[PDB]
RNA sequence: GGGUGAUUAGCUCAGCUGGGAGAGCACCUCCCUUACAAGGAGGGGGUCGGCGGUUCGAUCCCGUCAUCACCCACCA
RNA sequence: GCUUGAGUCUCGUAGAGGGGGGUAGAAUUCCAGGUGUAGCGGUGAAAUGCGUAGAGAUCUGGAGGAAUACCGGUGGCGAAGGCGGCCCCCUGGACGAAGACUGACGCUCAGGUGCGAAAGCGUGGGGAGCAAACAGGAUUAGAUACCCUGGUAGUCCACGCCGUAAACGAUGUCGACUUGGAGGUUGUGCCCUUGAGGCGUGGCUUCCGGAGCUAACGCGUUAAGUCGACCGCCUGGGGAGUACGGCCGCAAGGUUAAAACUCAAAUGAAUUGACGGGGGCCCGCACAAGCGGUGGAGCAUGUGGUUUAAUUCGAUGCAACGCGA
């Protein structure tokens, strides 16, 4: 319910899998979906189609919560920066602002020395 | 073909109905150079489907062809190959008498169309709308 | 011999108001998987633990048996 | 005695040069919440792990540790190791500007002394990340490894110790001499700065290259050309930078440094091939799409093998097996 009337689009797109969730600008969330959350367990959990198709059901199930705009946030590489925003479009509901806000160290806590 | 384009050499369409469609199916339904004993089985099973479908003649097939039609694995000349291919092989398998009835309970079955050929294209026609990802 | 949940596909099992019982894990057979992974496809051995009681309708609730399994068990 | 080699003064300039002290911001993790529900994360694919006790995500408030994006660049400083947020205190060097000042004071330097990355060691802290040893899950025939999940010593600081490397430019130090080209940095004498610019002279660095030199690759005013001084070092591989003795030390180990024995090669560069689970470009029924077959049934032929008196001999991956017939 509450009639929202605006939103928040987190969206974390990993190497190996995207999540979504929706909140509004003071941080309390309404619902959320992931790729793995379709189906799919694995290696295809991690494209693009999959991405948009958890948007498909993540637009579903906070339909009734009254949302018209909203604002997009988003973490992380992958394919979920660039297939996730043709399937809100899709749904029709006008984007205010997109921001990449992907969490960058300035060469702080040292990584891993990965990937032999 | 590493290096060259089709040309696609062509064929005589059929003798009664005129279709070249017909004239590819009994190249198909052909094993070993037999045109003849081909297109008995084929005219009898078409007469026989004629009336026992109570429509046209063209139609009576190109319903059977259409809504046995896959989508990729694609091209209309593979999808309209592969279709009477299906329908071949499917009434292959059938534990009728002869040739020509045991393609018509086939065609009967695919025009109630849940039939075995329907049944061969959703597979990988199910693969098709469920594995979107690959390009 | 006392209480209650409980006995249901091969398994532990789970879905309930007197209305259309199963998602997942296991067994054997193909296109694809170069091959074993993955995928869909269609392959199933409910007599829902038994008897009777029901209402224009039973896994559905009740009476008992049987039977795996939880609590405490006297003083004299 | 002289002043050109080194040195001083005055003004300056650039700079992650060094030691100490403090501070700021993004982020990882941890603590406590609020929202919100069935997963998160992981790989080539899976699994261990966390999650209905509510994880991941998500907004906030805090704790603590470490390193400072972008500027950043064959850019600069230092003799070498090396040194990056900002500010403050102390401090060493390089270069430029014309003068003034002493008068060969200089070069090199075994032994000597000092510095010296990372790992480690003793003592006291701190411990957020990352991570040797270890445990589990994977792969595998096997996996004491590559991958994942963790995670102790260690990486930080204070003081001390061993003083090692592909510590490289595999090129010791100093001074001078013989053509060029294009950059980067930092100075100063000048230009109507009357145009971010361009003109000379200095310092340093990076690249292409002439003669020369070298066995070739290549070096190429910063030489591996031409000289001069001084020092360290090599004498075939292997034993071996091992032992024995000494010196050093908490040990780990370092430094100096042999002999017997064995072989006639070991190596540097370069050429031509071959190969590459090296790249680019192609070609073929090589593969994909088809269609019909074999291997499974009975028989013909042939090989291997066995036994027999002999089962004549030859051919053996394709490219021998209805072959010499
Ligand atoms: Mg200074
Ligand atoms: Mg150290
Ligand atoms: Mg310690
Ligand atoms: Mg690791
Ligand atoms: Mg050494
Ligand atoms: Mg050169
Ligand atoms: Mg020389
Ligand atoms: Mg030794
Ligand atoms: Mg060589
Ligand atoms: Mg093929």
């Amino acid at each position: 319910r509450k009639q929202v009337s605006d939103g928040v689009a987190h969206i974390h797109a990993s190497f190996n899998n995207t999540i979504v969730t929706i909140t509004d600008r003071q941080g309390n969330a309404l619902g959320w979906a992931t790729a793995g959350g379709s189906g799919f367990r694995g290696s295809r959990k991690s494209t693009p189609f999959a991405a948009q198709v958890a948007a498909e059901r993540c637009a579903d199930a906070v339909k009734e919560y009254g949302i018209k705009n909203l604002e997009v946030m988003v973490k992380g590489p992958g394919p979920g920066r660039e297939s996730t925003i043709r399937a809100l479009n899709a749904a029709g509901f006008r984007i205010t602002n997109i921001t990449d806000v992907t969490p960058i160290p300035h060469n702080g806590c040292r990584p891993p020395k990965k990937r032999r | 073909p590493r290096r060259r384009v089709i040309g696609q050499r062509k064929i005589l369409p059929d003798p009664k109905f005129g279709s070249e469609l017909l004239a590819k199916f009994v190249n198909i339904l052909m094993v070993d150079g037999k045109k003849s004993t081909a297109e008995s089985i084929v005219y009898s099973a078409l007469e026989t489907l004629a009336q026992r479908s109570g429509k046209s003649e063209l139609e009576a097939f190109e319903v059977a062809l259409e809504n046995v039609r896959p989508t990729v694995e694609v091209r209309p000349v593979r999808r309209n190959a592969l279709a009477m291919r299906w329908i071949v092989e499917a009434a292959r398998k059938r534990g009728d008498k002869s040739m020509a009835l045991r393609l018509a309970n086939e065609l009967s079955d695919a025009a109630e169309n849940k039939g075995t050929a329907v049944k061969k294209r959703e597979d990988v026609h199910r693969m098709a709308e469920a594995n979107k990802a690959f390009a």
